[PDB]
C-alpha cells in the first residue's frame, strides 16, 4: 500500500514540467529541473525514478507508470494520447490546468462534517431561525394572520415571510459556494495566481540553466490572461533592446516594489534563479491563503437578515 | 534579612544585611564592642562579615525592614530613559507610598538601581581603581557571578549595545547626561575571559578640556598659539594617539578653544562627545543604518567652513575627510595609532593615498599618557606634514615639536620661522605672527574669551 | 459628520508607535514611520497632520485632538498622563496592548451600547424568548399546568423550562466571555499573535532607517512573550557577534523554512525592510482569520435551544 502526492504537490509539478516541455526543453532535461528545484523529498525522488525511465527511452506516460498511486490511469492516458498525438505539449498544459483546478476545488471545500460543514450549516441557517422565532412569539406581529383562519390560507399569506427565509439561505449558500466608459479599465488584468504562476515558470527555467531572454520568450506564449501577455511581450522587447530587467517590470503595476528591488539585486548578483523561487514560493503561499471573501459574507449575511425583518413589518 | 530580636539590633545599632559564602553579612556601627559582636556570634551560630555602617543609617535600615524593588521593577515607565529623570525619580516615589503611605524622598538605593578607572576583573574579585592621588588601590566592592553578569548587562545597555555569548566583547561609551563621557570595555561569560565576566571604566570626567589645559602641563601656550593661528587660516589636523592618550579631549580643546561664532562647523561623530559654544554648528550623530560616510558626504554637502569627524573608522568616510581638505575645508579628525607608520598604515588601508591625505593633512598631534609610578599624564608627544615627494618614500613630515619625558620638557626641533610661513600674504602672515607671540578655566567662558 | 477609524487600523497604528516611541526614536520621526509604511490613505494622512503640529511644538495628545472622532477623550488622556508624567512610552505600550485587545474583542463577538452589546444582549435572549413564546401558544402543552392551579405551584412545576432557560443563556454568556515531568515543555512560547508584532515591529524599525542590530535590540526590550525574549536576546547576541541574521533564526523553531529563506533574500538584496513589511501583513492577516471561535457559537447556540424544547416536550 502507497499513497499518492498532495492536490498541491501535483499541481506544482504538473505546472513546471508543462512549462518545461513547452520550451522546448528535452524531456528528461525538463525531469531534472523539476526534481532539481523541489522542496519535498518524496517528489524529488520520484522524479528522479521518472527521469531514469524516460532516459531508457521510455514514454512519459510509461515512466509516470512506476507511480500508479500517484498519476492514475486518467492522467497517464492524456499524457499518452498527447506523445501519440504530437502533442505533449497542450495535453501537459491541460492537465497543468486540471491539476490547479483540483487542489484550488479541495482547499475551498474543506476549508472552514467538519468545522467547515458545522460552521456551514450553522451560518446558513442562523437568520432563518431567529426570523421564525421573532414571528413565533404570539399573534398579530406585522404582517401575520389570526391562527383561526384556514391552515392553507394563513400558510399562504405568509408566503412572504418563507420566501425572504429562502432568499436569506440562497445568499449564505451564494457566498459559501462563490467564495470557497472606460473599456480598458473593465477588462481583467493580471491577479495573484497569474503572477504565482509567472514566478513559477520563471524560477524554474533559470534554476534549469536557460537565460533570462529564452525564458521570457517561452513564458510570453504560456501565458493564460491576455493582459499579463501584453504586459511580458513589452518586458521582452524592452530586454532584448538592452534594458535591465528591474527596469522592464517597474514599469507595470503587477510588480510591486520589492519584486522589482529583489529582482535589481539579482541582476548584479548573478542569482536571479534563487530570488525568482523565493518570490514565487512567497506568492504560491500567498495564494494558498487567500480578506473581502469575508466581509462580502456579512455585508450578504445581516442585510438578507434585516431585510427579511423589515419585510414583514411593512 | 534577619537579626535577633528587633530590640538588640536597635539596642546595638547593628543590622545583618545578607548571608554570602558562608557567613552573614553584618552592618554594624561599633565594630570595637567585642562584647556585642560575641553577642551576635553565639545567638546566631553563624560567622560573620563585618561592614562598618553610619549609626543612623543603620537605624535607618532597620526601621525600614529588596522586595519593594521586586514590585517596583515591573514598572516599565521607570526604567524608560526617553523619560526625563525629574519626573521618573517622583512616579517612584508615589509608587513607594503603597506599602506605607508615606512620599519617602530619595531612596538611596531605590534609586541607586533606577537611576579615574574602574577595573573589575573577575567573579568574585574586588574592584581596582586608580585614584587621582592614590593611583592604583584594591576597593571593598566584589561581586560574584550573578552580580557580575548583572552589571555587565546593566553598563552594555546603557551605553547602547547588546552583549551576549555570540558577541562577548563590547566596547563602547557611556554618555552621563551631564553630558560626561566614559570608555567601556566589557566581557560577558567566559568565552574570552576565563576569569568570568568583567569591565573596565575610563572615566572621562567631561565638560569638555579647555586650553587652561596648559594648566595640566599638556601643550605648551606657544604651541597652543601656533594651532590657534593653525585653525583660524583652516589648516587640516588629525590627533593620534594609543588609546586613551587624549585624543578626542585635546580636539575639542582645540575647536572649543577658538571663536569659532564666524564660521559654519559641521561635526559627524558616531555618539556625542563634542561640546562647542559656539552658534553656527550643526551636529550630526550615526543613526541606524548609516555609515559615516552617509553623513559626512552629504554635509560637506553644505557649506562647512569647518568639518569635524569624531574618529576616523570606516575609511569610506575617511575618504571623503581628505576629499574635504583637498576641496580646501577645515577638516580635524582623531584616529588610533602611536606613530608615523601606525597611522599612515592605519589611513591607507580603505584606498586613500599619501598625496592625498598627507598632501591636504596639514598637522597631526600624537598625543600620550605618561606614567611615573602615581602620576597621570597626558601629554603632546609631538607634526607638520609638508606634503608628498614625486619617487618618493612619501609622507614629507617635518617635526616641529617634541616631548621630552625625562625632563617634562617640550622642545622644537629644527622648526624655524620660515616653515610655518605658509600664509596667502604678508598681512595674513604678520596677524600668524602676532596670535603667534601675542594669542579662566571653563569652556563656555574660554570660548567666550576666544571669541573677542 | 465624520467617523473613526476601524479597530485593525487603530490596532497596528498605536502598536507602531509604541514600538517607535519605546526605541528612543523622536517623536516626530515615529510618526513619519508609521505614515510612510500605512496602506490605507486616511491613516498616512492623519498621520501627516498629527506629525504637522507635533513640529509646530504641540504634544502627541494635543496634534491628536486635531482628531477627536478618531482617537477619543479617553485615548488622548492616557496620551497626555504619559506626556505630563514623562512615561509617553509605557502609556502607549498600554494603549497598543488596549486596542489589540478591543479589535480582537470586536471580531469575535460579530464573527458568524455599540454592535458587541447590542449584538450580546439580542443573542443572549433570542431563544429564550424563543422558548416563553412557544410556552405562551395557549395552555396544555408538554409540561405545562392548567391555569387554575394556584399560581406557586404553577410556576414551581415549570422550574423545568425557567431553568432550561437560564441554562440556555449561562451558555450563551460563556461563549461570550470565553471567547471574546519535563517543566520546560509547559510553558506558553511564542505564538502567531507574538510573531506578528515581532514582524511588524522589525519591519517598522528598518523601514524608517534604523539598522537591524539597532531595532533588535529596541525589541528584546519590548517582546511580552519571555520565552520569545530570550529567544530574540540569542538572535541578537549571535548577529552582534557576525552571524547572519537568518542563521540566528534558523535556530529557532518559531521562524519557518520560508521566514528564514525569505529574510536570507532580504540580508543579500538590502530589502529587509520590505521583506518583513510583507512577511509582517500576511502574519497580521493569518492571525486575524484565525474561526473555530465562531462555529463551537453556534453548536452551544442552538443545542441549548433544542435542549429546552426538548426538555419540556418530555
Amino acid at each position: 500500500g502507497f499513497g499518492g502526492v498532495e492536490g498541491k504537490d501535483i499541481l506544482v509539478f504538473t505546472r513546471q514540467f508543462a512549462t518545461m516541455i513547452d520550451a522546448g526543453l528535452p524531456l528528461v532535461q525538463c525531469l531534472d529541473i523539476l526534481a532539481s528545484q523541489m522542496d519535498n523529498p518524496s517528489f524529488k525522488k520520484v522524479l528522479f525514478a521518472i527521469k531514469s525511465k524516460v532516459e531508457q527511452g521510455s514514454t512519459f506516460a510509461d515512466a509516470l507508470k512506476e507511480h500508479p498511486k500517484v498519476f492514475d490511469e486518467l492522467y497517464v492516458q492524456l499524457c499518452a494520447a498527447g506523445e501519440v498525438g504530437g502533442i505533449l505539449d497542450a495535453i501537459l498544459n491541460r492537465l497543468a490546468a486540471y491539476r490547479e483546478k483540483n487542489e484550488k476545488l479541495k482547499s475551498k471545500v474543506k476549508s472552514a462534517l467538519v468545522a467547515i460543514g458545522v460552521t456551514a450549516v450553522l451560518l446558513l441557517k442562523v437568520t432563518p431561525v431567529f426570523e421564525k422565532m421573532f414571528a413565533d412569539f404570539g399573534s398579530e406581529l406585522p404582517g401575520p394572520t389570526q391562527m383561526i383562519v384556514n391552515f392553507s390560507h394563513m400558510a399562504q399569506e405568509y408566503f412572504f415571510h418563507v420566501a425572504g427565509s429562502i432568499v436569506a439561505v440562497v445568499m449564505s449558500f451564494t457566498w459559501s459556494y462563490r467564495q470557497p466608459l472606460f473599456m480598458p479599465v473593465f477588462g481583467p488584468v493580471l491577479r495573484k495566481v497569474a503572477v504565482a504562476r509567472f514566478t513559477r515558470t520563471l524560477g524554474t527555467m533559470i534554476s534549469s540553466g536557460v537565460p533570462i531572454l529564452d525564458a521570457l520568450d517561452v513564458t510570453a506564449k504560456t501565458a493564460g490572461n491576455r493582459t499579463v501577455e501584453d504586459a511580458i511581450i513589452y518586458v521582452r522587447g524592452k530586454i532584448a533592446e538592452g534594458k535591465n530587467i528591474a527596469g522592464p517590470l517597474a514599469e507595470t503595476k503587477v510588480f510591486p516594489s520589492m519584486v522589482v528591488q529583489m529582482i535589481g539585486v539579482g541582476e548584479a548578483t548573478g542569482a536571479m534563479d534563487t530570488m525568482l523561487n523565493k518570490i514565487a514560493d512567497f506568492y504560491d503561499d500567498e495564494v494558498d491563503a487567500a480578506a473581502m471573501i469575508e466581509p462580502v459574507l456579512m455585508v450578504f449575511l445581516g442585510g438578507v437578515v434585516g431585510g427579511f425583518l423589515i419585510g414583514m413589518y411593512l | 534579612i534577619k537579626l535577633v530580636p528587633k530590640e538588640v539590633a536597635e539596642k546595638h545599632l547593628v543590622v545583618p544585611v545578607n548571608r554570602a559564602g558562608p557567613s552573614l553579612i553584618v552592618a554594624m556601627c561599633d565594630p570595637s564592642n567585642i562584647f556585642a559582636v560575641d553577642d551576635l556570634k553565639f545567638l546566631t551560630g553563624y560567622n560573620i562579615e563585618t561592614v562598618v555602617a553610619s549609626e543612623v543609617s543603620i537605624r535607618e535600615a532597620i526601621e525600614r525592614y529588596k522586595g519593594p524593588s521586586l514590585e517596583d521593577i515591573v514598572g516599565d515607565v521607570g526604567d524608560d530613559i526617553e523619560v526625563t529623570k525629574e519626573e521618573t525619580e517622583n512616579i517612584d516615589e508615589m509608587a513607594k507610598a503603597a506599602d506605607d503611605a508615606p512620599v519617602v524622598k530619595l531612596v538611596n538605593l531605590i534609586l541607586m538601581d533606577a537611576i579615574s578607572d574602574i577595573h573589575v576583573e573577575p567573579y568574585e574579585k574586588d574592584f581596582r581603581v586608580r585614584f587621582r592621588i592614590d593611583g592604583v588601590m584594591y576597593e571593598v566592592m566584589r561581586p560574584p557571578m550573578k552580580l557580575r553578569n548583572a552589571i555587565t548587562s546593566r553598563l552594555k545597555i546603557m551605553a547602547s549595545l547588546d552583549i551576549s555569548e555570540r558577541r562577548l566583547p563590547q566596547d563602547g561609551r557611556i554618555k552621563i547626561k551631564m553630558g560626561g563621557g566614559k570608555e567601556m570595555d566589557f566581557r560577558v561569560s567566559v568565552c574570552p575571559t576565563l576569569f568570568g565576566e568583567k569591565v573596565v571604566m575610563r572615566l572621562l570626567d567631561k565638560s569638555n578640556l579647555q586650553l587652561d589645559m596648559t594648566k595640566l602641563g599638556f601643550d605648551a601656550q606657544p604651541l597652543a598659539w601656533f594651532k590657534e593661528a593653525i585653525d583660524r587660516p583652516y589648516g587640516m589636523v588629525l590627533v593620534t594617539g594609543p588609546t586613551g592618550s587624549g585624543k578626542t579631549t585635546t580636539l575639542y580643546s582645540a575647536l572649543s578653544s577658538l571663536n569659532g561664532l564666524d564660521t559654519n562647523i559641521c561635526t559627524a561623530e558616531d555618539p556625542v562627545e563634542f561640546n562647542f559654544a559656539g552658534i553656527n554648528q550643526v551636529q550630526m550623530h550615526d543613526d541606524i543604518g548609516l555609515n559615516f560616510a552617509a553623513a559626512l558626504r552629504s554635509f560637506l554637502r553644505q557649506d562647512p567652513d569647518i568639518i569635524m569627524i569624531g574618529e576616523i573608522r570606516d575609511f569610506e568616510t575617511a575618504e571623503i575627510g581628505v576629499k574635504a581638505a583637498l576641496t580646501g575645508h577645515l577638516v580635524l579628525s582623531t584616529l588610533h595609532t602611536n606613530d608615523a607608520p601606525g597611522t599612515v598604515s592605519r589611513l591607507l588601508n580603505m584606498g586613500i593615498e599619501p598625496f592625498l591625505v598627507t598632501a591636504s593633512l596639514n598637522l597631526i598631534l600624537a598625543q600620550r599618557l605618561a606614567r611615573r609610578l602615581c602620576p597621570a599624564c597626558k601629554k603632546p608627544a609631538e607634526c607638520r606634514d609638508c606634503n608628498d615627494r614625486g619617487y618618493r618614500g612619501r609622507v614629507a613630515i617635518y617635526e616641529v615639536m617634541p616631548f621630552w619625558d625625562g625632563l617634562k620638557e617640550l622642545v622644537i626641533n629644527g622648526a624655524s620661522a620660515a616653515e610655518l610661513k605658509q600664509e596667502a600674504i604678508r598681512l595674513g602672515m604678520s596677524s600668524l605672527r602676532m596670535s603667534g607671540l601675542r594669542k579662566a578655566t571653563t569652556l563656555e567662558e574660554v570660548v567666550g574669551n576666544t571669541a573677542p
